[PDB]
């Protein structure tokens, strides 16, 4: 209704809408630490 | 066990053939899995 309204809203994502309202793609890496065994590690660089 | 927050599992699969008891002997278990569950363990339970 007039002060009714539904809680999602869309994207317009036209193809040229422009640099600021293109899609874009996020991936948020968050590291989780604690008090229990390390299991994720960077690489561990391999010489002759 | 678990020490530190790490689950081990140890095996051995001598042959056996004394139905009635363990035979008198010395074996020791190599170590199978070392995966860090993490998991407090207070329970146990066996599959049928």
């Amino acid at each position: 209704g007039f002060n009714c309204y539904f809680p999602l809203q869309s994207y317009g994502f036209q193809p040229t809408n422009g640099v600021g309202y293109q899609p874009y793609r996020v991936v948020v890496l968050s590291f989780e630490l604690l008090h229990a065994p390390a299991t994720v590690c960077g690489p561990k660089k391999s010489t002759n | 066990k678990n020490i530190d927050g790490y689950f081990k599992i140890y095996s051995k699969h001598t042959p056996i053939n004394l139905v009635r008891d363990l035979p008198q002997g010395f074996s020791a278990l190599e170590p199978l899995v070392d995966l860090p569950i993490g998991i407090n363990i207070t329970r146990f339970q066996t599959l049928l």
